[PDB]
């Protein structure tokens, strides 16, 4: 019943402290290890100490020095800790090619050892983000050998959604249509989140100003949380990673869901108002609560999960369900019926000491598949087109060894992955 | 991982001599030579330009180079010019006299064996190389001639590792030697395509920037290079500290460099303004974007309006948020969507560290490619030419064998860098 | 059975203000939501505090902020402050158009939030005034959309009659006659209030020569508190909001019943004086106590409510009645028989601590729609008529878009309604 | 939400010196520029006229112009002239000379585009603009030439803000120029198309208030420009303060306007009179309304009773009753109803704020646009005439470059304004 947490560049090892700094306190976990009090994630030692299973990659040692010079540095087992010199450049053709790939094979020994000390290995799950060297470029090699000796276990990729407006890496498009080229065909899932959306959650729900990465990865920890700590955590309906793919994703190519998250709300928001579990999935059919920049009114659903914390009783639930069915705007391709996976734990919400959300008593989590995501695909169709029109940065990536008509493949695998969506959204 | 600096021409030294300092009061590190800090991150990533010698003593990865003793004495005379160790001093006896051909050509080119020399011996120091940086002037004779020399060698040696440049780019104004824009001509010639990247400064601009925002009526080329190493310093101290971004300098030039052969940089800098008006100023990331944008505080003298943006790159020193640089980069897109080039979507791109320059709370670093540049180019070519038809100065270079068909090849060359910049001017 | 105020504009929220804190202290309220104890109004937390259903608009943050630096700040939830930053200028052309239709969207998201919030939602009422920007604008340009979305609600207004004599307003008749033509065909019922005639009524019955608008707020609150909190507490005849309607809109059009309220004594007038239902009720039909400046001998009564608090038996309601039907000069129209509306609360009348009215132990609030009304309008047909005919200020309307003919049309409409009260005076 | 304001010329300069300090007063802001009040509305709305720079400075939203810098120094060298930050003082050399064709057709014309740049920068620092004011004088040469040019300038940028101006107008008896009205003239041509409204201050007439009801007889232009910005202030604060009605400025000016060209208006204020007879005035609505009616408390030479009224605006500052308000502007209206235009009813708007001007516990600002103002205009155009004909001065002005045919259309757009106001008239 064991799983496996992979954080690959920054953003991969920056949300992943947010992670773990949940799970501990989920437990009550000391920075040492030392835990009074899940298996599932953690590994005993004789001292009491567990070590969460997990692999932190980094090509500079900058991030993962700062981890080592946190307080979960002692947390962390050394070879969980992995670091090599240089960047990747923001750039695939380093960071999968010719730099990731030569530290790739100790990296993976680490996963194979924590492999070994897996009895049951459920699977995994990939922290990165779309639009860097290491994030996206040496995630994909690692998919490329995940995939071979973990076939039938859970390949989860989360992953940040490259924000339509506000990118730092002028060659992100071509980055990310690389990995969909490369990760389309090998992982089994891959969830994204919009930070820009995140701003303005931040803002509006929690009157926030002022996020920085650090506000906007605890949010992201929560979702994560709902799905990692509690659903191994007992409930009503104890809900598997496995079963979440089994339940979440429909077609053999990827499927992309989406997060929405309420409660998202600030303690004066709190204050005053009530929220049942009908409310708060109301909220979460709302465009304002959707974590990435993409309008729900404007495709038709495929999936959808809720995922439920504490106080949460089937039988409001399924009156919920009644009316999100019902009432709402919600249109849904046929190919499908309603059937909305609801995992009922009675796990209670945790909040982090210090943060913006507000204690709740109870809390709902959505992945949802629309096929609204054809435009995000279309964003990145001309923002690459444009650059390789021009062949603006192309010699970054040619010297490297990268081939024109490669790209212009990994275009056109979008191109039909567009189509596909095109596909379902024809109903039949 | 590491990085080499060399510094030439009385102009490299003497903005070196300001580098230099800036980067030990980064890190706390003594005028003697040893370390006298107080954060952990002061040494935790001092390797990328120090090496530390027994006792605690930090050596500058970099080489002095120069043909008159005197230049070399007046650095060493001063605080940091002791942290220097004597074999980083490499010079000769007879100047260059400000002329290419001996530079380049012939004198120089018999000290720049013993140069080399000390870089391979420090290439060996380092456990890995980023790169190296050089700093010069490019109507100088050793800043520029033996200069560009040294860095073709280095180049063939290390292909592998970023070869960048700052160079003093003459200021329409203020040129010194009359052959000024025959020696810039020859190092584009040479250069261009033997470098990653250069950056292109202006001292007209820079004394324009002192007395027009900064309101000083006193500078000295030290107070304008201390503007200069602000660039240079904020360049890499992100790349040595933690941060958000994405911090390498490799990266960087990825970034920025759409097509092989147009890497000329403008920088500029912020925030840049007077104490009188630091009473009334507020601290936001806007303000610095305002300060970042605006041509007036560019140390290049050129104007990004006039032509058009290749590439943008914004670097924050400091704790910001990442929604506000975020929006107002794109702000900054939209707003001024007239100047960017078409071709790259969301041309503006953005670097965070999280560490704010010694003294203040916030800082940006404006880095830029835009087509405006060829109007340097223009200018000198422009120059060139006269000069060149009258062999002005020539016979003391074809004196020392300089030909004259090297120099026609060499005014091809400017031309061609115009008119790619045209072509992707559209 | 729960319903929402609305306050737009000044007069909306400031009138608001002296209405939620009489709701307050009809139940204990403390100002930071706390209630020991109307849950029709009030929507409840999990610390018993409650939220008053409803929804502040002000488009010059002043006087929100003046709402949120006072002591109800804590009572209310900072969504229901809803905050432009820029206004209409007393008009129209951008309280409806240019300016209030751009936060509009976000107004009715917030109601609509309240309304799910709902679970029995019988209706709403609406809070301005006549004459201004948002007051009457952007009131219309609501109704406009809250009548598609809430069709079968109660539609109540609430508003500010122009005082013939005093306005700070020089295009008052141009909002006042674009509003007729929005609102007539919109709204249900509008009620209105001339703040002239109010303080005839506080200087002859309050005895008080210094009235502030806080004081005419507090007159207008009791009024409101008769028909909104009484309402809903027990009684005898235990009249609904919908009720009112129902029983007090004759037509389609418009119409417009006017408020009577009788007593409004001070307390050395109540010192030595006693009074019966029937001596109030006698009272109620007395020029003497009419709240809007219209003659009530002028015109003939079509409809009438009046609506009791406190110490009323019904006995002496009827005897009451039989006294009003046959011994005063009220003449009616021959339409309606004199099916009066007859609310009872047991419910006592509360007063204001600090305030200028007397404690009593029972009070009459009547509602009153006369064919006078029209010398009103006609008040209005010429005032807007000398502007226009000249085009004084005309300038500051078609710079957003406001169209001349609209206005005739606007007039004419107004005309119309005329007409229409003509022909209710024809008896037949 | 928030206004810039612009001064220039000697007259706009020192006027503005008393305006910032009063709305400073307002706001319990330290001539050295930090907050030390004591409420909270005291920096609630201060946004409108201050930037808060780092460190709690205020900086006052406005730029000082003018064309010499030792009028400027006099403004600097006073309390608040260290309030204003460097930025602000945007000024030349060589005076204007009183010259419109200097100010706005030539020389002031060079300045124009840098002051404009600094304007450009702070419609930026703004969230959201309500409009610009302008402070200058009708006859003179950077106060309304420069002046001019700028506000065309402005207007253009934005179309939406609100722009007004305040100006001294020629009193008909202290003319320091002999072309004043020549000036005068040229504004009108150029203003009052380009303006939403402009206010018309007459020397003399405040002269005459000065010791016919305050009894003063030592008043400099510090305290005539006192009063002068009473009227400033008191519209503002308004708008930025609490109050019961309506106040938006942009609201005034739409209830204040009939008519596109006819914004001309008449300042008046209350209470205003001598400390002997305050142990003998009460405070009451009506004394405030028989003060503010009668004309010679008007800062305007023009008596409203001669002309017609077109427009009233009351605007009340403290706590005050809305009935008697509301009866006593009825009362006015009444009695006074052979002033006051048939096609408007109820032509008396009013405005209530309540927080009274520091010191006092009510007060009130008079304004109004009746038709009397075209007698001003009349003055001017005549005595243009016959400066016109003999060209006095002209040679300066044709010598700039200015041509007599605009001249001749000046004067006709005099004309037109006083032939509307007579076609308003009736
Ligand atoms: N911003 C600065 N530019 C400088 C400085 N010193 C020189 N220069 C500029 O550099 C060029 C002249 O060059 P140098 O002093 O560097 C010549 P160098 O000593 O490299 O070679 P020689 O020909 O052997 O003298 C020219 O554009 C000067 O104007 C300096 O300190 N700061
Ligand atoms: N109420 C006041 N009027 C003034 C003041 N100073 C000047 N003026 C009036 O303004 C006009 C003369 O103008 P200025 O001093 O403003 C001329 P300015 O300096 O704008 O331009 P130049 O032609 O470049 O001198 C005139 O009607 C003077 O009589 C003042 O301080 N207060
Ligand atoms: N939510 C979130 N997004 C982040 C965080 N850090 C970076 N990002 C986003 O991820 C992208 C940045 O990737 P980089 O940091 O440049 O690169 P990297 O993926 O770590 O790998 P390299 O390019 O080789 O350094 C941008 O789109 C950022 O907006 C973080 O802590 N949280
Ligand atoms: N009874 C009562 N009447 C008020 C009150 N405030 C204002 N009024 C009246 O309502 C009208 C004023 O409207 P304004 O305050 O000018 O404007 P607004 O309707 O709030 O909206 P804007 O014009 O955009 O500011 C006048 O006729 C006032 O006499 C109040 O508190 N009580
Ligand atoms: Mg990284
Ligand atoms: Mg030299
Ligand atoms: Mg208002
Ligand atoms: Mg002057």
């Amino acid at each position: 019943r064991e799983c496996i947490s992979i954080h690959v560049g920054q953003a991969g090892v920056q949300i992943g402290n947010a992670c773990w700094e949940l799970y501990c306190l989920e437990h009550g976990i000391q920075p040492d290890g030392q835990m009074p009090s899940f298996n599932t994630f953690f590994s005993e030692t004789g001292a009491g100490k567990h070590v969460p299973r997990a692999v932190f990659v980094d090509l500079e040692p900058t991030v993962i020095d700062e981890v080592r010079t946190g307080t979960y540095r002692q947390l962390f087992h050394p070879e969980q800790l992995i670091t090599g010199k240089e960047d990747a450049a923001n750039n695939y053709a380093r960071g999968h090619y010719t730099i990731g790939k030569e530290i790739i094979d100790l990296v993976l020994d680490r996963i194979r050892k924590l492999a070994d000390q897996c009895t049951g290995l459920q699977g995994f799950s990939v922290f990165h983000s779309f639009g860097g060297g290491t994030g996206s470029g040496f995630t994909s090699l690692l998919m490329e050998r995940l995939s071979v000796d973990y076939g039938k276990k859970s390949k989860l990729e989360f992953s940040i959604y490259p924000a339509p407006q506000v990118s730092t890496a002028v060659v992100e498009p071509y980055n990310s249509i690389l990995t969909t080229h490369t990760t389309l065909e090998h992982s089994d899932c891959a969830f994204m989140v919009d930070n820009e959306a995140i701003y303005d959650i931040c803002r509006r729900n929690l009157d926030i100003e002022r996020p920085t990465y650090t506000n906007l990865n605890r949010l992201i920890g929560q979702i994560v949380s709902s799905i990692t700590a509690s659903l191994r955590f007992d409930g009503a309906l104890n809900v598997d990673l496995t079963e979440f793919q089994t339940n979440l994703v429909p077609y053999p190519r990827g499927h992309f869901p989406l997060a929405t998250y309420a409660p998202v709300i600030s303690a004066e928001k709190a204050y005053h108002e009530q929220l049942s579990v009908a409310e708060i999935t109301n909220a979460c059919f709302e465009p304002a609560n959707q974590m990435v920049k993409c309008d729900p009114r404007h495709g038709k659903y495929m999936a959808c999960c809720l995922l439920y914390r504490g106080d949460v009783v089937p039988k409001d639930v399924n009156a919920a369900i009644a009316t999100i069915k019902t009432k709402r705007t919600i249109q849904f391709v046929d190919w499908c019926p309603t059937g909305f996976k609801v995992g009922i734990n009675y796990e209670p919400p945790t909040v982090v000491p210090g943060g913006d959300l507000a204690k709740v008593q109870r809390a709902v989590c959505m992945l949802s598949n629309t096929t609204a995501i054809a435009e995000a695909w279309a964003r990145l169709d001309h923002k690459f087109d444009l650059m390789y029109a021009k062949r603006a940065f192309v010699h970054w990536y040619v010297g490297e060894g990268m081939e024109e008509g490669e790209f212009s493949e990994a275009r056109e695998d979008m191109a039909a992955l567009e189509k596909d969506y095109e596909e379902v959204g024809v109903d039949s | 991982r590491e990085i080499v600096h060399i510094q030439a021409g009385q102009c490299g030294n003497q903005i070196g001599a300001k580098f230099w300092e800036v980067i030990s009061d980064e890190h706390g590190i003594d005028p003697t030579g040893s370390y006298h800090g107080d954060s952990d991150l002061q040494l935790e990533r001092i390797n990328v330009y120090y090496n530390e010698a027994a006792g605690n003593k930090y050596v500058p990865r970099a080489i002095l180079v120069d043909l008159e003793p005197g230049t070399m004495d007046s650095v060493r005379s001063g605080p940091f010019g002791q942290i220097f160790r004597p074999d980083n001093f490499v010079f000769g006896q007879s100047g260059a006299g400000n002329n290419w051909a001996k530079g380049h050509y012939t004198e120089g080119a018999e000290l720049v064996d013993s140069v080399l020399d000390v870089v391979r011996k420090e290439s060996e120091s380092c456990d890995c190389l980023q790169g190296f940086q050089l700093t010069h002037s490019l109507g100088g004779g050793t800043g520029s001639g033996m200069g560009t020399l040294l860095i073709s060698k280095i180049r063939e040696e290390y292909p592998d590792r970023i070869m960048n440049t700052f160079s003093v780019v003459p200021s329409p104004k203020v040129s010194d030697t009359v052959v000024e824009p025959y020696n810039a001509t020859l190092s584009v010639h040479q250069l261009v395509e033997n470098t990653d990247e250069t950056y292109c400064i202006d001292n007209e601009a820079l004394y324009d920037i002192c007395f027009r925002t900064l309101k000083l009526t006193t500078p000295t080329y030290g107070d304008l290079n201390h503007l200069v190493s602000a660039t240079m310093s904020g360049v890499t101290t992100c790349l040595r500290f933690p941060g958000q971004l994405n911090a390498d300098l490799r990266k960087l030039a990825v970034n920025m460099v759409p097509f092989p052969r147009l890497h000329f940089f403008m920088p500029g800098f912020a925030p840049l303004t007077s104490r009188g008006s630091q009473q009334y100023r507020a601290l936001t990331v806007p303000e610095l974007t305002q300060q970042m944008f605006d041509a007036k505080n560019m140390m290049a003298a050129c104007d990004p309006r006039h032509g058009r943006y290749l590439t943008v790159a914004a670097v924050f020193r400091g704790r910001m948020s990442m929604k506000e640089v975020d929006e107002q980069m794109l702000n900054v897109q939209n707003k001024n969507s007239s100047y960017f080039v078409e071709w790259i979507p969301n041309n503006v791109k953005t670097a965070v560290c999280d560490i704010p320059p010694r003294g203040l709370k916030m800082s940006a670093t404006f880095i830029g490619n835009s087509t405006a540049i060829q109007e340097l180019f223009k200018r000198i070519s422009e120059q060139f030419t006269a000069m060149f038809r009258r062999k002005a100065f020539l016979h003391w270079y074809t004196g020392e064998g300089m030909d004259e068909m090297e120099f026609t090849e060499a005014e091809s060359n400017m031309n061609d860098l115009v008119s790619e910049y045209q072509q992707y001017q559209d």
